RNA sequence: UUGCUCCACACAAUAUAGAUGGAUACGAAUAAGGCGUCCUUGUGGCGUCGCUGAACCAUAGCAGGCUAGCAACGGUGCACUUGGCGGAAAGGCCUUGGGUGCUUGCUGGCGAAUUGCAAUGUCAUUUUGCGUGGGGAUAAAUCAUUUGUAUACGACUUAGA
């Protein structure tokens, strides 16, 4: 075929933040599609990975990945918040990111 | 879910706009917004056209080439309506904005393109009817913009143009409609209406 | 020659006036206005579908083009008899507007295998209507 | 908040002296049961010499509305407090119950003459069971006969944040 | 208090007809046609019998009902000016310098031309707007008619020519001079 | 001391404000419109639609293989090719004709394994360099000298095979 698309697009939003505090260790991740906590709640404990390119190939690819997962609903339109292994470094406000169907609980 | 969204600026509110623009730009969506001289403001215009002379007045005193820049183009003033909601000393404000052009008419990259609107700005959706407004066009020729009727001409000839492509796709999608009118009542054409197609 | 004013009608709220219920817990079904409170806010009924007799506002409800006879104030009795009466479940049924919001719960309860299904039969007659698309 | 009517019962605490006191009732538009004691005790203060401490309350019952789906017209009396003094007004209101009723009033008092609940009170809510005795006219406009109206532009609000064709507002 | 119907009529006589697409007025009579755009109104309209249209505004405020009734007002003289016209007869008054008022031609447009109004050199050209037919009156003296289907026309064009001739720095209870209407009525009164 | 530019593919390096089916083209009004049809062509008559794009189109095959046949004479890609149109930032849109490849419109045959129970599991485009082999063209500026319509110095204005 012409898709080979198993997951679903996101943006990485921003920090968890007050109005003058951030706070790294949680990004927030706008999942497209959805627009409520209810929808949202299907996508929680769901993989996160975002895609990057580095001109140093490491170990046979020149394409690297940070993973993460779905935590909770933010807000009333169906952001969620999302933690990574190490999080995510900040140029990425407004990156696309891949969120993936597994952990299915279908 | 597009890459880049066209956003025809007629009978639009400017900060409502804005703020709709602001947040996609720094989303990551690349927006280009049309027409910004047929763009709306609530109030009157000699209440705006008070306005913009009381923000004109404004300058630095010893310099006059250093202060606050009063742009008169209708793009311009929209541009500076939305660098004030996006955080532009930035390095994230600044990539947010290249992701943004304005334009007054439609430029022929965009002519043959698809435009949008956001029915959270409308004019017609938003002020109650009786309520007065302005058209940034005449406000900006009023305060200095030069361009207003050229735009006015380049227009026509883009309509004339629209309208005798939409001739055309009127033809041929009721030729699309005769055919698979035709081609109903078939035993795959009920088979797709009883599984909702 | 005779004068010509655009009537430009629409949808008057009276007694007797069906709407359908946008939002709340009813949220899709049917209900008569069987009075009008004030300038924003209608007393509903809507027996047969379940939905219970109640003031709500204007901007809850969308009202239907369909109209049958009613008296004010009329109890739930009575609308549900000349509800039955006037028919307007199955009027309803065949606007395109039902048949739109049927088509799109039926395309909300498809399956994969049954999307796989449509869209080989899409493309079967994708086919015969492009081979028919060339000879006129 | 929206409101619920209750009647409060309550008296003076009895005495060798005098023993059954003469129980005195009222009704009540609050919140909760606690706002209602409240409010009852607020008002036998400034009608009686009696307190909380020196009564007590027999009973409190949530007053249902008989029907509360026929549509009624209320004459209500009302006091209220303005930054220069004390006034009052009759309002009368086209609606289903006294609870609305009453919660329509507090808003639009809150509206039209910036009256607070610490300002306003109910002296009382009276059903007019004849109309031609209404004889304010925005009630007395939704009682005509045959009545009907349109709702001219119609605002759908989206939920998408772009829109592909030029909304219509016909209805 | 958000009238939730007012409304008011026009009656339309036999010889006119009445085209109203969405607030685009268009009057066609006797004396000829003449249109209005009342896209800022925000009102209703409803052809009742092809001699009746009935104007209507719904949860309508007191500015809203007002301009209702002006709408009305508008469309009739409309009628009234597209079957018996409108005229306005306005006299001129002078104590000592008699007013010269002609018709001259600068580009064609039949500019009205005022001369020796209080004795002075300047002369005092009013432009005359189309439809609008002067003609200065004879049996009277010092007189001059507008004439035109278009009330706003007519009206504004003595109004012009009222206002171009006002005395200054001088005690105008005393110079009195000028052209003022002394009367406005139709073409066809007591028809 | 064989330099420069363009074109083809061959290998490297370089990064990415962030592809992962499709930015899918009337205009105007909103107390009005769109579409279809008809006539006496209008500010016309009649019917129909909206009440969201939850749409429409595309979408099956080794990340999409190798083959056989049936039905139609269509659909689509690529390289050409004819004729136009487009100057607002046109740099794109339409069209003629033939060639070539595929077709899931329909029926068949073979293959896939072992990446071991997941590991983006790598398929995009941005620039530059170096090679080939095929075209194309064979300059100026500055300093120094000089001028004085200029000038603190730079700069500016002139001249000099």
């Amino acid at each position: 075929a012409e898709s080979h698309r198993l997951y679903v697009k996101g943006k990485h939003l921003s920090y968890q933040r007050s109005k003058r505090v951030n706070n790294p260790n949680v990004s927030l991740i706008k999942i497209e599609g959805v627009a409520t906590p209810q929808d949202a709640q299907f996508y929680l404990g769901k993989r996160i990975a975002y895609v990057y390119r580095a001109s140093k190939e490491v170990r046979g690819s020149k394409i690297r990945v940070m993973w993460g997962k779905v935590t909770r609903t933010h807000g009333n339109s169906g952001v969620v918040r999302a933690t990574f292994r190490n999080n995510l470094p900040a140029k990425t406000f407004g990156a696309s990111v891949r969120i993936f169907l597994y952990p299915s609980n279908i | 879910v597009e890459p880049v969204v066209v956003i025809d600026g007629k009978g639009h509110l400017v900060g409502r706009l804005a703020s709709v623009v602001a947040k996609q730009l720094l989303n990551g969506q690349k927006i280009v917004v049309v027409r910004a001289e047929e763009l709306n403001i609530s109030g009157e215009f000699f209440r705006n056209k008070l306005k913009y002379h009381d923000f004109l007045r404004k300058a630095t005193a010893f310099n006059k080439t250093r202060g606050p820049f009063h742009f008169r183009a209708p793009s311009r003033i929209f541009y500076k309506a939305l660098r004030g909601m996006v955080s532009h000393k930035t390095a994230r404000g600044k990539a947010a904005l290249e992701r943004l052009k304005v334009f007054e008419g439609i430029p022929p990259p965009y002519d043959k393109k698809k435009r949008v609107v956001v029915p959270q700005a409308l004019r017609v959706l938003r002020l109650k009817p009786g309520r007065k407004y302005t058209t940034l066009g005449k406000l900006s020729t009023s305060v200095g913009w030069k361009y207003e009727d050229v735009v006015a001409k380049l227009e026509a000839k883009r309509k004339v143009s629209s309208a005798e492509y939409y001739a055309k796709k009127r033809a041929f999608t009721k030729k699309v409609a005769s055919a698979n009118a035709t081609a109903a009542e078939s035993d795959v054409a009920k088979q797709l209406a009883a599984l909702g197609y | 020659t005779d004068s010509i004013v655009k009537a430009s009608n629409w949808r008057l709220v009276e007694v007797g006036r069906v709407v359908l219920i946008k939002k709340g817990q009813s949220a899709g079904k049917l209900a008569a206005i069987v009075e009008i409170i004030d300038q924003k806010k209608v007393l509903i009924d809507g027996p047969k579908a379940g939905v219970p007799r109640q003031a709500i506002n204007l901007g809850q409800v969308v009202l239907t083009p369909l109209t049958f006879a009613l008296p004010r104030g009329a109890r739930t009795a009575t609308v549900s008899k000349k509800w039955a009466a006037a028919a307007v479940c199955e009027k309803w049924a065949a606007s395109s507007w039902a048949k739109k919001i049927a088509q799109r719960e039926r395309r909300a309860a498809l399956t994969d295998f049954e999307r796989f299904q449509v869209m080989v039969l899409r493309k079967q007659k994708r086919y015969t209507v492009k081979k028919a698309l060339a000879k006129a | 908040a929206h409101f619920k009517e209750y009647q409060v019962i309550g008296r003076r605490l009895p005495t060798e002296s005098v023993p059954e006191p003469k129980l005195f009732r009222m009704r009540i538009f609050a919140s909760n049961e606690v706002i209602a004691k409240s409010r009852y005790w607020y008002f036998l203060q400034k009608l009686h010499k009696v307190k909380k401490a020196s009564g007590e309350i027999v009973s409190i019952n949530q007053i249902n509305e008989a029907h509360p789906t026929k549509v009624k017209n209320f004459g209500v009396w009302v006091r209220y407090d303005s930054r220069s003094g004390t006034h009052n007004m009759y309002k009368e209101i086209r609606d289903v119950s006294r609870v609305a009723a009453v919660e329509t009033l507090y808003q639009d008092m809150a509206a039209r003459h910036r009256a607070r609940f610490r300002s306003i009170h109910i002296l009382k809510v009276a059903e007019i069971e004849k109309t031609a005795d209404v004889k304010r006219q925005y009630v007395k406009q939704f009682l005509t006969k045959d009545l009907k109206f349109p709702l001219p532009h119609r605002v759908q609000k989206s939920t998408k944040t772009f829109s592909y064709k030029r909304p219509s507002t016909f209805y | 208090m958000k009238y939730i119907q007012t409304e008011q009529q026009i009656e339309v006589p036999e010889g006119v007809t009445v085209s109203i697409k969405s607030r685009i007025v268009k009057v066609v009579g006797p004396r000829g046609t003449l249109t209005k755009n009342l896209k800022h109104i925000d009102v209703t309209f409803t052809k009742v019998n092809n001699q009746l249209i009935k104007v209507a505004v719904h949860n309508g405020g007191r500015k809203h009902v007002a301009a209702l009734r002006t709408v009305k007002s508008l469309v009739d003289n409309m009628i009234t000016g597209v079957t018996k016209g409108y005229k306005y007869k306005m006299r001129y008054v002078y104590a000592h310098f008699p007013i010269n008022v002609n018709i001259v031609e600068k580009d064609g447009a039949k500019f009205i031309e005022v001369r020796n109004f209080l004795g002075d050199k300047k002369i005092r050209n009013v432009p005359v707007r189309d439809g609008v037919t002067i003609e200065f009156s004879t049996n009277v003296k010092d007189e001059i008619v507008l004439s035109g289907n278009s009330v706003e026309d007519v009206s504004q064009n003595a109004a012009d020519l009222q206002q171009i001739c006002r005395v200054r720095n001088k005690d105008i209870r005393k110079f009195l001079d000028g052209i003022y209407v002394s009367h406005k009525g139709f073409i066809t009164e007591d028809l």
